[PDB]
């Protein structure tokens, strides 16, 4: 008998995620998370952890959101046309960070589209760029496709709401790695997902300079405790939601 | 009365007839059971959030020929 512990955020809210007992189980040692936690605590860092300028600047999309993506037209139109309803009320180009968990074969890592209103580095003295960070615990060999599929998709959002062409490219778009804490085990990778995003919110990029030094961005303490952590955070929402 | 899409991972899509006013629970039921799955199976999205079994069309502010989204879990 599977029940729901809560629904985040509750309701009367639109749009709350349910996150039953059977959800909990994967935030034991050695599994893998799945798409409910992850698209809980990312949610749970929007609306109780990132700053306000932060919440104005950013945009998480669904861990869903790159699959619809890559389940007369060119092929990039027909990709965008299957999310093209998921930025209705969303101006991703007056954004500074847009934020794409991905998961490919049984493997999370994170896309960050970054400033995608400029067209080109500038210097005022820190340096700021358009471009597409991945942020991942392991190694993941779609890593080119995905960024080849983000710059696509952009191209196609912009004509579809601007109405001019606008290309992005390499040179318009780089794709940059920063060099990242890493994963010691096979099971953790969705963990640290939601560790480089929750340090973001805490301490964003702001120079792109290359290399992005982030090996000291968050403790070791915080990722070993992480899966506890959360499974509590669970918890406590759940006993506060059994009072309304 | 409005038509929805219900769209597949598979490329397959199922259309609903359902009133602004119902909640969509009973078309999910009928969607599980028509390609043989679970509700706690299958995550139902609409422009990209989650669609809970309460959610009416009218407050979610769907319209004719509008498409749901279905997703199985996904884990890493």
């Amino acid at each position: 008998l599977v029940q729901k512990l809560i629904v985040y955020p509750p309701p009367p809210t639109k749009g709350g995620l349910g996150v039953t007992n059977e959800d909990l189980e994967c935030l034991e040692e050695g599994e893998f998370l799945n798409d409910v936690i992850i698209d809980f605590y990312l949610k749970y860092l929007i609306l109780e952890k990132a700053s306000d300028e932060l919440v104005e600047r950013s945009h998480i999309f669904s861990s869903f959101f790159y699959k619809c993506l890559t389940r007369n037209l060119s092929m990039a139109q027909r990709r965008h046309k299957r999310v093209r309803t998921w930025t209705r009320h969303i101006n991703i180009f007056n954004k500074d960070y847009i934020f794409v968990p991905v998961n490919e074969s049984s493997h999370w890592y994170l896309a960050v589209i970054c400033f995608p209103w400029l067209e080109e580095a500038v210097y005022e003295k820190m340096c700021k760029r358009p471009c597409i960070l991945i942020l991942d615990s392991l190694k993941a060999a779609s890593v080119q496709n995905t960024v080849q599929n983000l710059r696509e998709y952009l191209e196609v959002e912009w004509e579809v709401k601007l109405k001019t062409h606008r290309q992005f490219s390499k040179t318009n778009m780089v794709d940059l790695c920063p060099k990242v804490p890493k994963q010691d085990n096979s099971s953790d990778c969705g963990v640290y997902l939601l560790q480089y995003v929750e340090s973001f919110f805490k301490d964003p990029i702001v120079n792109f300079e290359l290399p992005i030094h982030l090996e000291k961005w968050f403790p070791r303490h915080v990722i070993k405790t992480k899966r506890e952590d959360i499974r509590e955070l669970i918890l406590k929402l759940h006993l506060q939601q059994q009072k309304g | 009365h409005i038509n929805l899409k219900v769209a597949g991972q598979d490329g397959s899509v199922v259309q609903f007839k359902i009133k602004r006013h119902t909640p969509l629970s009973k078309l999910m039921k009928a969607y599980c059971e028509r390609q043989g799955l679970s509700m706690r199976q299958i995550r139902f999205r609409f422009d990209g959030q989650p669609i809970n079994e309460t959610d009416t069309p009218a407050q979610l502010e769907m319209e004719d020929e509008d498409t749901i989204d279905v997703f199985q879990q996904q884990t890493g």
